């Protein structure tokens, strides 16, 4: 439905496990070296599917991106991505009310070489809901 | 606002199945005593057709060009696919319709404001399974008898 | 300005159905007593055709190469699709044409200025429903007798 | 949490073969005495169908529109492909099922929580070999008799 | 038909609901931080589809873009698109005369990182009319 | 400069229809008494063919390999499409050729300098209408008898 | 055929209606803010179609493009294309002798933001002729 | 290390033909007295299949659902293509196999460590010539009798 | 340097037609008394095949698996296309071959160093015309009798 | 065959008609304002076709490019391209010995705006020969 | 599965043979000229294959990349790729437990010309595993 | 198999014919005006074909590039590319052992306009071998 409650539900289900990280809701997110392990959740690229005759259907991509300091070892990002985010994301009771279909998509690593201040890695999902 | 005298966009069509007692053609605009099928993913209504009757004798003056007349008309077959919901009343009703062979009435309600009514029995029930897609139920209905078109009523 | 000699473009073609009493071939350029169909989304006139007739005996000296002559000609089947407007008189007329067996006359008027006339009975009537598109009505007519081509008049 | 009312995705479907003594339809939710086939790469369950029975006597008043009733239903053919693992007991069981003529019961367990049970004999056993791909075993099963659908139980 | 009529018909029924926002008709739009919640409507990418034989047909894309100050949370932008603009744009009695078919297309977000002065998000439609 | 003993590209091919009295094979290089068809958009000349004749008696020593000889040759069917120009005399001649059954001679003149002559009757007359394209007339001719090939003359 | 004749015919049929605008024949067109409307006609992208066996056929695109000052409202450009350039080009007796087929293509707008001195809008046609 | 209980990749499969005296099924793991074919560019093993046999009488109480049992099984046809090499002994052996009617034994050795054995006669022999590619030889073999599958041995 | 053992690349293949007196199989390596076809654009040699002979008796112990033997072999059909050169000796020879039914001998010479010989009669002669492409002549030959493969000689 | 005699044949057959312009054989061509017309001829983009089994076939594109001063009217370039170059290039007895197939392709105009010193227009052909 | 184990297994099986080269695990690899032979192993571009119904399947690309100083002959680089890396990676007992299928992909060379300090060459693999 | 062997086999038979040119083996090649006509041979873009079941197959592209001073006439380059290189490269007796299939691909010309110090022209082949 409205994007607000979807991000609220995913952040609620993601906060319960202890991570000690600052979570940002929505696209704008400004921080510095202090609160580095931040996790941001946002929706992007909404489209009109036009799948079913009965009612409206939409597709949107759900992003979960984590930021780690530059020159952090690769294996550390591996663990943050798989061990923490993947198990919680598979089953969330609050999501199933709103989302008709949720499909995984691959995660990817991006580092910064212009200045070497950040290195992130975002897990991507495909969401099919009704608006 | 619906207007039969203007082109319409296909979105919003819903499908209904008659259950109960009465005459299906008496009031197609009625919505009482009509079950409903939920969130059909596709719907292709049947194509009415007829076969040619040869009109030729040996006494005719000219036989250069063939001459035929309309033969036996027949309603087509209606096929629709819809999301698999094994626990719902409508799809259990569909399987009851298939297993115990009966000829019932189904109805299509366009957003245009007109209503289409058919009668027939179901001929096929199928399912489709995919790794990352919704399990779907595919249905084919073979119409019987004379249909009641949308613009028979004015 | 229309010119029969020079090639024309397909845009602007209109379709007509004759209603009334008289001879359709008498004045195909007439526009009175001719109903009109609106917004045809496609129009493929049927192709004329004939079947071969074997012309071979036992007494013939040469049998290396086959020899056949024209047999029985026949007009084709004309099919067009048009936007579904159940409220218009023309489409109610089409369904009246299909429901009761009859052979009426229909006419095609090209932008070129010539007029093409056919006679036949309707054979198929279908629809096409899509979530993001105009509901369309598909028609197929089977011709009978001898058509009056556009080049019979000069 | 499985929910029959709401739609599900096909991911997580598992297939089972009944071995032992008893009635397969008694407890389709049972998982004891049921062998399992591992690493299935595709699964298309069989499509139910029926024939048309002509219901037309010359005494009838009207014969403009055809009238047919349901004939003889028949379960379809179920086909699946799975990775070639000749060491496993399941595939040796499959080939034992093929070489000696027999009809058994196979079962499909959706993530939705409902269970689908068929009965049939195997009709084809194929294989696919490619330079850069896993060798796959392709199987086709021809159902026999009456199936026990998922929503026959409520 | 006449693009002026179409934009006027959209804006008239988009203005009746109380929004308190400056509305720009047509592509040229110049403003500053004061009159900032600004909604501009324009038509772009017209094309001769030639779908029907009877008469001319064209396709154009209808745009409704809203500008919000940079660093506004994503939640506010979601609201304009899903609460204010989508319900009104579904049914406009004035458009029913001029438009043969109007199909939705997904909206999208974009922010300005060059200078951080604006953040916009436009809802896109596909319009099929007769000229 | 045309030269038979070199590859040539098909641009510039022209098609002619013989009208008048005489023998078409007498001087195929002639252009007097030969009507011309203008603005041809495609041209696929007919393909010659033959049937197999079984040559096998039970008295033969060996029957491991089949043995067949040439049967009855037959010229193919020639088809071309050209722009719809109802005002020109050539296309009125074509429709006169079709409606009134007859077999005539048509000719193909390649840029290479050789000339190909056939004889046959017309079997189909079609038309193609499109929103943004020129109306085209499609013709198909069924050859009869023995053709006179291009390199029968040297 | 000879592109000179085709452009001459279009400009002749386009000048008769009062427009009060300088007309440029061919691509080279230099002007300043005085003689501004500056309607320019040119042909571009000629190509060998190879459609018919009888004789040569070519395809080229015909352009009619008008220049107007920047920041001029969108609706005024709409007017030039809908009420002036388009109706005249539908039926021109001179063209029918030279061109076998003329098909419309969508007009499009463009504005200059590097300096803001001009804002044009061209209408594209497809021409099939004999050479 | 080969593992029959884990999936493998198709790469490395080799094809063999039995020549000599003995029983091919006795030791399929043997490599002595087995000719080999070099560089098979593609290999699709035959598909085992069986035909249905109707099991229905007049006295049966239930006739709604069809009932069929397995009929006559049959091994499929195996087709492979390999680089054309008129000099090697294996391909001369193949053409000797084709020219004189015979049913020999051929074997497939997967990287998995299991061995598949078939018996049959060759049915087709073809080539494929291309301007910038290796000349290839295409072979098709029709199997007879009962194959000895890969997992009959455990 | 040609080498039969090693793989060959298809480029360089030439085709020859026997004219004169002698035995075509006596010396396929001979190049005297052999006409040549120049600059073929494609060449697909025929595909040898055979049909199954059923070997079944009611006295046999087991009928679970089908058993068949080789039947009547037959050479295939050879098809090649080449540039249209009406003035050349070779193509006039081809048309003389087609018009006057005969079963001559043709030969294919691979760059590998082996020579393939066939015998047959021509079954089809076709032509292809395009706006911006070379006019081509397409030929189909139906082989007769027992062919002489390249690997008979070693 | 060899590219040298092909360009030699084209230039020979192109020089006989009076044009009063310098002709450059091959890709390198350095000129100033005085030698303005230029008329360079070169071959480019050779490839292996592999169409026929009998012998080698190749494809290459033959370019005839003419240089005229910037701000020269467009119509002049047209007149030049069609009237002078096309009739001579259609039939040349010397080419038919070497080239198995010659196909036309559309000419195109390009102007220089970086400095405004030249404006050229090249006619492109497709050549199929044997090497 | 866990990318840590897969990279650890590859590096273990790759270190046993004498190479005398520094081995880097993961993307962050910082080194000066002293430790020049340098071999880095990392995984990139994971995705959700969705190949089998029974359980999850993913696809990721495995990279083995070596660094050698610029202007080293190409012949020497050929050796590392074809004598040292290829034989060891064909059969590794540890991988067969974790990876369902491994497929080779072509190695490729690249040199640095901006500064001329390094010249690498990576060998690409495709991995299909279960997560 | 070993790229060193293939390049050596090409260069050995490319050297016997008298050319008086410096030949570079492998990608790295540095020179100046004195030793200018220089022919370099290298292999690039190797890839796993996976064509046959029996054994490995790879495709690599073979390059023969010749460097000549800028502003050299085009016709001179034609000669280097056809007369000297194409006949010798057709049949190398020592090559047929290593390479299963060798297919020609078209050559192409390129000049340096940044500084005008070199003009090269490389012949490209496609090699299929076993590794």
């Amino acid at each position: 439905m409205k994007h607000t409650e979807l991000r609220a539900a995913v952040l609620d289900a993601l906060e319960k496990h202890d991570t000690g990280a600052t979570f940002f809701d929505g696209r704008p997110a400004v921080f510095d070296e202090a609160d580095f392990p931040a996790v941001a959740v946002y929706l992007t690229g909404a489209e009109y599917t036009g799948e079913e005759l009965d009612s409206d259907t939409w597709q949107a991509e759900l992003h979960i991106e984590v930021f780690l300091p530059a020159q952090v070892p690769d294996s550390e990002l591996d663990a943050w991505m798989e061990s923490r985010i993947y198990p919680v994301m598979s089953d969330i009771p609050a999501l199933s009310d709103l989302i008709t279909s949720m499909v995984a998509s691959g995660y990817d690593y991006r580092r910064d070489d212009d200045a070497g201040l950040w290195s992130s890695a975002d897990l991507t999902y495909v969401i099919t809901y009704e608006m | 606002v619906p207007n039969p005298t203007m082109p319409v966009k296909g979105a919003g069509t819903t499908l209904w199945v008659y259950k109960g007692s009465g005459d299906p053609y008496a009031n197609p605009l009625s919505d009482v005593d009509w079950s409903r099928l939920a969130k059909v993913k596709d719907l292709t209504p049947g194509e009415l057709t007829a076969e040619s009757y040869d009109d030729s004798y040996l006494d005719d003056e000219d036989a250069d060009w063939t001459a035929t007349g309309q033969g036996q008309k027949s309603a087509g077959d209606t096929s629709f696919t819809l999301a698999w919901m094994p626990g719902e009343q409508g799809q259990q009703a569909l399987l009851a319709w298939f297993n115990e062979g009966d000829t019932r009435a189904y109805k299509i309600r366009f957003p245009n404001g007109t209503v289409d009514v058919f009668r027939g029995w179901v001929s096929s029930i199928g399912k489709a399974v995919t790794a990352k897609e919704v399990i779907t139920r595919t249905v084919k209905v073979t119409n019987v008898g004379r249909p009641s078109m949308a613009e028979d009523r004015s």
